[PDB]
């Protein structure tokens, strides 16, 4: 048969009807404290809590005083002097900013992106590395703490339209990303160049020096193709050493670079070859900007597709998938769900959708 | 056989071929999946362990203090029937937003770039377009012969797969061709964004896996062998032009005659060596002259010493010959491994032993021994021949130097005259081959060869989106910069301006008529230089040691802080 | 004065201190340099060898700036005074000189330059 | 055969 089942327990939507195009489980909060998450759309972010059972409180809302700004994502992380959390959001205005929602103010903006940030991403290991991806080709890695530019992932081999999504890996030691070039990139982070050039980062200070912070322009990726995918490529997660990328195929493949046995870690940038391993067919999701996620321990994979329909498969399936997802609709769901996102203990999903709808579907007891 | 015969055929292979190695794989996946999921585990773990210690006092709402009736507000309504929840809406106040800009590399020096028979990429531009016209999407594809990575019918393919759909299909066909000319066409026209069919040969070429490399001379697989071979990876690669090897501005190779030399100079005797030479009898100079006067038309008596040639010092004597023309005294001294001597009686051994048996662009011409005539390219070019050409000395086409005795900023000069910066080979009077480093100087023709330009700042444009300021001042007619960016063919060019066409500007600036430089994708600052009808700028296109390079000059005298633009006449 | 003038290479604001721009001599773009190296390595036909010995010398004109002929044998000079430490290190003193011939074929150094670079070259030895 | 659309389409 199928895993795993749900129901959804509520349905709500926000007052201004534009997109919701990102949503966001807190997974920072110590075990034992409300499950709370945030969703992004129209020019604002607002902050949702559950509550046993059905109740979606709301907590707060942000909207930007520039009526064009929209945004597009959002990234949770922390503040691990004060054990604050912070929201990262960003646009369409190509500026990422950093609400901290005990002192509910922006505490910290950044405006070096020259287009908009498709997709904002925090370093597993590290709650200062900020990772925007852009319609601008370069993705930009920040340290948050010391208000600097780190490096910018774009050039000669960088992309060559927009970028859409990137994922850390599990350790934090890579980057793939991708775009509408439909290629998918691969960047380490893991080496002497970089790590060294985050080391400095943290030692650079603007009052003990009249230089800038020397932020490493890198032009190349540790490995690039464009034979998985024959449209813009979405969304790119890592599963472990593998990657799942969904581009408008009609499936999330996952495949890996090399052939069948090439280590990751061993591969060298000039390969050419990849290897299909699966594909998680869905159907009905044509438009790009539709994101999937999974949930903390990577048992779940869950897509929302454009027409209010979601698809949620198992990650301990060995084999093909082939068969079989866990679909479920609901009567008045019918907007594109632009994103899905556990809490993080996998009971509670959340989705939302272009008609400012959201979704929660609870699983079995 | 039948062309879409081919097609049908190769389709079934393909079909087939994708499903007996997914069954095979399916085996060994499972075991990489429990293996993946092994690591997930592990490296989950790690963080989910970091996650203990962090203690986050997550999700606090605020109402109080009370609202003063100032502040919008947010609601959210719900399906549940738990009635409509209502909280003020907080104000991320003011940020200057930055100009609109895509990420570029910067350049120097130009960059040659070949064109791209298939766009692999659509614009997003069109949604709130809403298709129209929907013909600029069609017309788009059309300068592409209708080919989009990735248009096909056929669902993948990967390499691995691809050299077995080539294997496959020879096996398939009596044989052989032994690798078909026919089928080349037929996997094409199934993947057009891997076309044309001659690609997909050069690259099943590439794919299966080294004649003719000379091993290594500096090692342990060192062979004797002749000077040509010995040679041939450097002069079929070496740039004369800029001194490179592969270098990014000139696509033609070596002519091949601008690596021979002249033979002379000079022939002259220099004894001793000295002292264990090749002397002093009759045969030393005497048979050595000989055996060279003997071998350029169309004694020894001492029995010949006994010692062993390496792969390496045999080839290295065979390349010094060619260059060193019998003078074993430099040989020797070069070889390092042998004596004046030695080399000697090796030649002898040689000489004895039996081998087995409107305006274009630029590019170097070399007809040995007949003249630079209305049949030489440059002359049928209208361009001269240049110090590159393999023509006379005094052939009566090539471009003599300027006599100036400085700056050459005016019509007396012979360079400026002919729109071209000196040449540093040539001009040896006014300065634009004097001192390097100090690379301001005298002759001021030099500029855009020596890359000598002012300082620029970067700050959003007075007009629109971005635009570009010069740091120190400057008078009329002087050189700011050199317009940078992509070499690339007048198709590629057509094939980018449509598409730049659709965003209302485009960084394309024409070069000749083989070449246009397309400052977009990379290129340098003064590309931020904005397009005004009455500009403080113009731009000149030169003539620089063969490249034709753009040069940005002031129209006018410029204060400080001035934002630079010029007309874009093209 | 003032205008906000920005970094060219990342769109990040120029601090009024650091202007004061620019005491670097301008340049020579990194990636470039990586290019080359690369499209070197790429080379299926060429020696291991031969490869590493073109790397050093494209490197060396790059880091240079060279636009004459009549440099040429000032920088057959100085490509020993500089990188020739790096040569002897790695087994390529025999590229070398094939390069020098290479060099003096195409008509760019006098044949008293191949002898004195070698000179250099082994004087250091 | 076609190019994408982010928003679908009533
Ligand atoms: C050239 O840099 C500038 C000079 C001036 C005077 N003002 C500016 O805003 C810029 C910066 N602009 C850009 O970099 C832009 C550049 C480089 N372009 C060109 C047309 C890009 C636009 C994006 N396409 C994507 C592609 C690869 F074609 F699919 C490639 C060409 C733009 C189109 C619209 C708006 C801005 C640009
Ligand atoms: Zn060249
Ligand atoms: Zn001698
Ligand atoms: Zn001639
Ligand atoms: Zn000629
Ligand atoms: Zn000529
Ligand atoms: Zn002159
Ligand atoms: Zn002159
Ligand atoms: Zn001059």
């Amino acid at each position: 048969k199928c895993k795993y089942s749900f129901k959804c327990v509520n349905s709500l939507k926000e007052d201004h009807n534009q997109p919701l195009f990102g949503v966001q489980f807190n997974w920072h909060s110590k075990e034992g404290d409300p499950l709370v998450f945030a969703t992004v759309g129209s020019n604002r972010v607002t902050l949702y809590e559950c509550h046993s059972q059905g109740e979606i409180r709301l907590l707060q809302s942000y909207v930007d005083a520039d009526a064009d700004e929209n945004f597009y994502t959002c990234a949770w992380t922390y503040d691990s002097n004060t054990s604050h959390p912070l929201l990262a959001v960003a646009g369409s205005r190509g500026i990422i900013r950093i609400i901290n929602p005990i002192t509910m103010q922006c505490i910290k903006h950044y405006v070096g992106h020259g287009n908009a940030i498709n997709e904002l991403k925090f370093h597993p290991r590290d709650p200062n590395l900020l990772l925007s991806v852009s319609k601008d080709h370069a993705l930009r890695l920040w340290n948050i703490q010391t208000d600097t530019l780190v490096a910018i992932f774009g050039g000669v081999e960088g992309h060559r339209d927009e970028v859409l999504s990137a994922d850390y890996d599990l350790l934090g030691e890579k980057i793939m990303s991708c775009g509408m070039d439909h290629s998918l990139k691969l960047w380490r982070i893991n080496s002497k160049r970089m790590m060294n050039a985050i080391k400095e980062s943290y030692d650079y200070n603007p009052n003990k020096t009249n230089r800038p912070f020397i932020s490493q322009k890198i032009h190349f990726p540790d490995f690039s193709t464009r034979d998985i995918h024959r449209n813009y490529v979405d969304c790119v997660r890592w599963l472990g050493d593998l990657i799942l990328s969904k581009s408008c195929e009609n499936a999330i493949v996952c495949w890996k670079p090399g052939k069948m046995e090439d280590d990751i870690d061993k591969i060298k940038p000039s390969e050419s070859n990849v290897t299909i391993l699966g594909r998680f067919d869905y159907s009905q999701c044509d438009i790009w900007y539709m994101r999937f996620s999974m949930d903390f321990w990577q048992k779940m994979l869950a897509l929302g597709n454009q027409v209010g329909k979601l698809y949620v498969w198992d990650l301990e399936v060995e084999d093909p998938h082939k068969a079989k997802c866990t679909t479920l609709t609901h009567h008045k769901c019918g907007a594109a769900i632009r994103q899905t996102s556990f809490s993080r203990d996998s009971s509670i999903l959340i989705a939302v959708c272009d008609d400012a709808s959201i979704w929660r579907w609870d699983r079995l007891r | 056989k039948g062309p879409v015969c081919w097609r049908k055929r190769v389709k079934s292979e393909y079909m087939r071929l994708r499903q007996l190695k997914r069954f095979r794989r399916a085996d060994e996946v499972k075991s990489m999946f429990s293996s993946n999921r092994q690591k997930i585990l592990e490296r989950t773990e790690i963080l989910n362990q970091e996650w203990k210690q962090r203690r986050i006092q997550p999700v606090h709402i605020l109402t109080s203090v009370s609202s003063l009736r100032g502040t919008r507000e947010c609601s959210v309504t719900s399906d549940l029937d738990f009635p409509t929840q209502v909280i003020p809406l907080k104000t991320l106040n003011a940020v200057a937003s930055v100009p609109i800009m895509y990420s570029w590399s910067p350049l120097q020096q130009n960059f040659m770039v070949e064109d791209e028979t298939v766009l692999h990429n659509i614009p997003y531009m069109g949604d709130e377009v809403l298709d129209q016209d929907g013909t600029f999407i069609e017309e788009l594809i059309k300068n592409y012969d209708g080919k989009v990575h990735g248009d096909r019918e056929c669902g993948f393919i990967n390499d691995e797969i691809f050299v077995e759909l080539v294997n496959a299909l020879g096996q398939y066909n009596e044989s052989r061709p032994p690798r078909s000319d026919k089928i080349f066409e037929a996997i094409s026209s199934m993947f057009p964004d891997k076309g044309t069919a001659e690609e997909l040969k050069e690259k099943y070429k590439e794919l299966t896996q080294p004649p003719e490399c000379t091993p290594n001379i500096d090692g342990p697989n060192a062979k004797s062998v002749q000077r040509e071979q010995s040679l041939h990876s450097f002069h079929t690669l070496f740039c004369r032009r800029c001194f490179k090897y592969d270098c990014f501005l000139h696509p033609f190779h070596a002519t091949p005659n601008t690596y021979k030399r002249k033979n002379t100079e000079t022939a002259l005797d220099n004894k001793p060596c000295g002292p264990q030479c090749y002397q002093h009898l009759e045969g030393a100079k005497e048979f050595a002259a000989a055996l060279t006067a003997e071998r350029i038309k169309t004694p020894n008596i001492e029995p010949p010493e006994n010692v062993e040639w390496s792969g390496a010092e045999a080839s290295m004597f065979r390349v010094l010959i060619g260059t060193y023309y019998d003078n074993f005294c430099a040989i020797a001294r070069l070889i390092g491994t042998k004596t004046c001597r030695q080399v000697y009686e090796f030649r002898v051994k040689e000489s004895s032993i039996i081998a087995p048996a409107h305006v274009y662009n630029y590019q170097p011409c070399d007809h040995p021994r007949q003249p630079c005539d209305s049949s030489c390219p440059c002359v049928i070019a209208q361009n001269f021949c240049e110090k590159f050409c393999q023509c006379s000395s005094e052939c009566q086409n090539r471009f003599p130097g300027c006599r100036c005795k400085a700056q050459c900023n005016t019509k007396q000069c012979p360079c400026y005259l002919a729109v071209r910066e000196c040449d540093p080979d040539l001009c040896l009077t006014c300065g634009a081959a004097d001192h390097w480093d100090s690379k301001n100087v005298s002759c001021k023709n030099c500029s855009i060869q020596r890359g000598s330009k002012k300082h620029l700042l970067l700050a959003p444009s007075d007009v629109a989106g971005w635009g570009i300021f010069i740091k120190d001042p400057v008078q009329k007619n002087e050189f700011i910069s050199e317009y940078c960016g992509e070499i690339i063919s007048q198709d590629e060019a057509d094939r980018r301006g449509k598409v730049y066409d659709k965003y209302m500007c485009s960084f394309l600036f024409n070069l000749n008529n083989d070449f246009v430089v397309d400052a977009t994708r990379k290129g340098n600052k003064i590309r931020f230089a904005n397009h005004s009808v009455n500009p403080n700028c113009y731009a000149k296109v030169m003539m620089v040691n063969g490249d034709h390079r753009i040069g940005i000059f002031a129209k006018r005298a410029i204060q400080t802080g001035e934002e630079l633009f010029f007309d874009y006449r093209y | 004065h003032n205008r906000l003038y920005f970094h060219s290479d990342t769109c990040l604001p120029l601090r009024p201190q650091e202007m004061e721009v620019d005491s670097e001599d301008e340049k020579d773009p990194e990636w470039l340099r990586e290019k080359t190296i690369t499209q070197i390595e790429e080379f299926s036909d060429v020696n291991e060898g031969e490869k590493e010995v073109m790397k050093l010398w494209n490197l060396h004109v790059m880091k240079h700036g060279f636009i004459a002929d009549n440099q040429m044998n000032h920088a057959c000079m100085l490509f020993v005074e500089n990188y020739g430490q790096k040569i002897i290190k790695k087994n390529l003193c025999r590229n070398f000189m094939l390069h020098l011939v290479s060099m003096h074929d195409f008509n760019l150094i006098s044949i008293m330059s191949i002898d004195k670079a070698v000179t250099k070259l082994r004087e250091m030895q | 055969l076609q190019a994408q659309r982010k928003f679908a389409q009533s």
